[PDB]
RNA sequence: UACUUAAAAUUUAAGGAGAGGGUAUCAAGCACAUUAAAAUAGCUUAAGACACCUUGCCUAGCCACACCCCCACGGGACUCAGCAGUGAUAAAUAUUAAGCAAUAAACGAAAGUUUGACUAAGUUAUACCUCUUAGGGUUGGUAAAUUUCGUGCCAGCCACCGCGGUCAUACGAUUAACCCAAACUAAUUAUCUUCGGCGUAAAACGUGUCAACUAUAAAUAAAUAAAUAGAAUUAAAAUCCAACUUAUAUGUGAAAAUUCAUUGUUAGGACCUAAACUCAAUAACGAAAGUAAUUCUAGUCAUUUAUAAUACACGACAGCUAAGACCCAAACUGGGAUUAGAUACCCCACUAUGCUUAGCCAUAAACCUAAAUAAUUAAUUAACAAAACUAUUUGCCAGAGAACUACUAGCCAUAGCUUAAAACUCAAAGGAC
């Protein structure tokens, strides 16, 4: 672009930073609604443990539960955090182990 | 260990550099000779490029003043029936004798080209040279 | 130079043309209603002007032109 | 590569090299120059190289330039009194034009220095406060003075916590 | 605070050199002007008006707000956005504390009095500082550092690339190392922001003309090869009609259907529909699209040069509207073959349509995939294409797909064109060799 064209337009317009599943917040608190299994998109093979939750904002999201074995059930309370599960498409939230009803993984 | 880079610098500069580096401990025998009696131009690599646009070479067409007279003689009489001998360094052709006489008359002060061309033909005719005015 | 990018656009346009053909009658009714709402919005915007200016009736001999109807 | 011809003209150092600071009377400087010709070459160079420097040092002066309106280039200054100073810059180098206008309508070096000193009259080295305005924020920074309690803990007897305990003890 | 008249601090009102968030799919606002007999018809705006959305900024500090109704006569859902504290809510968690001793403010002539300002404390790894203890994470690559076993595409793991189906340095447990350390790791947020590009990768607009700026500096142009429009004209080959005439004609790789209302000849007649061989191995004209059978008429030409849209005029083919034309070609359709099928490729027939005259439509791989203009050819090989490269002006581009899409506005367009997003998905997509 010419110097006249750079002057008439100025600095590049910056698209706004749209928020993610946590809505620009470190964590959210949600109530478990259902516990189910999700299948990782190929080339991976597993039965990943997930749960649906109703977040404090009022929306409902799918959250991956990390660790080997959880005791979560419906009506439990959990603290979710950000971070996508790479193989699980659409799962953009995770549960925090050791907060509210969710507990630390039982060591073997 | 050497400098096989013939596109940067020259054989002399690369040999100068190798000795400064410390890799070449003995001067080549041709080195001091080049230092004392170098070439006119440094032998450095240059990539030939084509000329583009309106760039042109600088070569003068070699045309002496005798050629104006010689062109007329070949158009009027062609090449002399006597054959050119280009091995004799002092050969005098029929056309060269015409141009020598044509010059002599012009020194006298004749200003008309037509006068100098028809008078020269008469002079050579007296000399006995066989000039054929071959239009063909 | 392959034509792969042209083939993606080729399929999108082919499928889109068949979608419009299937729902041609529905799309016609959407348009006639979108134009009607477009006309009402035009009339209301003209009524806002004279009412704000303080007139209680539209200027004498004025009838809002119907500009979106099948006049041509 | 910086765009345009002579990109050095678009540097703060070049703009600050201008030496013509007009007197307060000068309000407008109209520049009439011709884009084609031989006697106007210095004028064209003056608009190219010098007009930016003049505007940088005289932000409140209106410089308006007109092209190819007259046979010869000239400069006309409009003063606040209503006087009009016409300058003829034909056959004159751009440097010569700058020197001419500096002499007739330029502030002297003495005047400019005096204004600079007056501007800084209210800054005092002894004054304490924020870094933007002062050298030192607190007297604790000075050598020999009691240091800041955050950096160096104060003696117990100089602390309100300790003094309060004694008053209760008394 | 001074004088009978002047120095400040602090404000208020009317303004304007310049600067000042986002969306142009917000493009028009609709009285937003001037004059001063009261007329004139103006004012703002692509150099961004107006509309909408978001946000405290100018930081020794400033601005706005003070239960709500912008305001607060009034009305109402009737007061901690003063200190501490509570309910609810939230990922978010300080004392319902002491003193007016210091400074500040208020009052008083004053000794003085008052103050949840403030001072000194309480609370909290949020930060810094001094000490003392040691914990936290990591160990496939990027990136410092793994022993053994268990598991066997399961259980699990990853910021990216990826790991796990029997010897897993990548999972879990151990072992040893590595990093940081009173912290350590996770999530969230913020800090880095245009002098780069546009033949083939995103990107030069289908074409030209007129403005205002920014640049440039010359004084010409045109001067019968196919621009364009109108009228007239016609050689070849078809078609129709007629005479004569084979028995078949037509068609394919081979067949079938079709046909004998055919076929072949005509130095016979009519027709002027449609299209213009050779020339053309040419490279002209025109802004582009486009234009080449012949003749005649009208006609291209000077702005220094580049640079234009929201205006104007054009714009292959296909398509639409009305009235005509019709030799041949031909979507569709019907008939015949082929094939597992053949809604096709091949055969035959015949429409819309290609033609004229009016109007619309405004799209092309509208592509030399090269914006225009003026220089230079050396002080220059990413690859390929079409050698490199400077300057000027405008346009355009900012990972891929979603998307020649949704919505918006304009349009003779109505299954349309131009304008043109986001969610969401992916870690690539793409160009050359
Ligand atoms: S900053 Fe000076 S005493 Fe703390
Ligand atoms: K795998
Ligand atoms: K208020
Ligand atoms: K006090
Ligand atoms: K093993
Ligand atoms: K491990
Ligand atoms: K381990
Ligand atoms: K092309
Ligand atoms: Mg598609
Ligand atoms: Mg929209
Ligand atoms: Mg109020
Ligand atoms: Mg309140
Ligand atoms: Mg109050
Ligand atoms: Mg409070
Ligand atoms: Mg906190
Ligand atoms: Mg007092
Ligand atoms: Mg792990
Ligand atoms: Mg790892
Ligand atoms: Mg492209
Ligand atoms: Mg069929
Ligand atoms: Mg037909
Ligand atoms: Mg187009
Ligand atoms: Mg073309
Ligand atoms: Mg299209
Ligand atoms: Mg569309
Ligand atoms: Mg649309």
């Amino acid at each position: 672009a010419t110097l006249n064209q750079m002057h008439r337009l100025g600095p590049r317009k910056e698209p706004p930073k749209r928020l993610g599943p946590t809505e620009g917040r470190p964590q959210l608190k949600g109530v478990v609604l259902r516990t189910f299994i999700r299948k990782p998109k190929k080339p991976n093979s597993a039965n990943r443990k997930c749960c649906r939750v109703r977040l404090s904002t009022g929306k409902e999201a799918v959250c991956f539960i990390p660790g080997e074995g959880h005791t979560l059930q419906e009506h439990h309370v959990v603290l979710v955090e950000g971070g996508r599960t790479q193989d699980l498409p659409g799962v953009k939230l995770k549960v925090v182990r050791g907060k509210y009803d969710c507990g630390h993984v039982q060591k073997k | 260990a050497g400098s096989r880079l013939e596109t940067v610098g020259s054989v002399f500069s690369r040999t100068r550099d190798l000795m400064r580096a410390g890799v070449l401990k003995e001067k080549p025998l041709w080195y001091d000779i080049y230092k004392a009696f170098p070439p006119l131009r440094e032998p450095v690599f240059r990539r030939p490029r084509l000329r583009y646009g309106k760039a042109k070479a600088d070569i003068q067409d070699i045309f002496y003043q005798e050629d104006q007279i010689r062109a007329k003689f070949f158009a009027t009489y062609g090449s002399g029936q006597k054959a050119f001998d280009l091995f004799n360094p002092n050969f005098k052709s029929t056309c060269q004798r015409f141009v020598e006489k044509y010059t002599e008359l012009q020194n006298l002060g004749e200003t008309d080209e037509e006068k100098l061309f028809v008078e020269t033909g008469k002079a050579l005719l007296a000399e006995g040279i066989i000039l054929r005015r071959v239009r063909e | 130079k392959n034509v792969l990018k042209i083939r993606r656009r080729k399929m999108n346009h082919h499928k889109y043309r068949k979608l419009v053909k299937r729902t041609r009658f529905l799309r016609r009714k959407v348009r006639e209603g979108r134009l009607k709402k477009k006309q009402i919005k035009f009339e209301k915007d003209l009524k806002r002007i004279w009412l704000k200016a303080g007139l209680k009736e539209a200027p004498e001999n004025w009838q809002t032109p119907k500009i979106y109807l099948k006049n041509k | 590569p910086m765009k345009g011809r002579f990109p050095i003209r678009r540097t703060l150092q070049y703009l600050g090299r201008g030496d013509v600071v007009f007197k307060e009377s000068v309000k407008i400087m109209t520049v009439n120059y011709n884009t084609y010709g031989e006697l106007g070459e210095g004028a064209r160079k003056f608009v190219f190289f010098n007009i930016p420097q003049i505007q940088y040092k005289n932000p409140w002066v209106q410089i308006m330039m007109f092209k190819n309106m007259t046979p010869s280039p000239f400069l006309r200054f409009y003063l606040d009194s209503g006087e009009q100073v016409l300058v003829d810059v034909e056959t004159k180098s751009n440097k010569e034009i700058m020197e001419h206008i500096k002499k007739i309508l330029g502030k002297k070096e003495e005047t400019l220095r005096e204004e600079e000193l007056e501007k800084q009259q209210r800054f005092h080295p002894g004054n304490f406060g924020p870094r933007k305005y002062c050298l030192r924020e607190c007297m604790c920074e000075v050598e020999g003075q009691v240091p800041c309690p955050g950096l160096v803990p104060l003696p117990k007897e100089m602390t309100g916590k300790y003094k309060a305990a004694l008053k209760a003890s008394t």
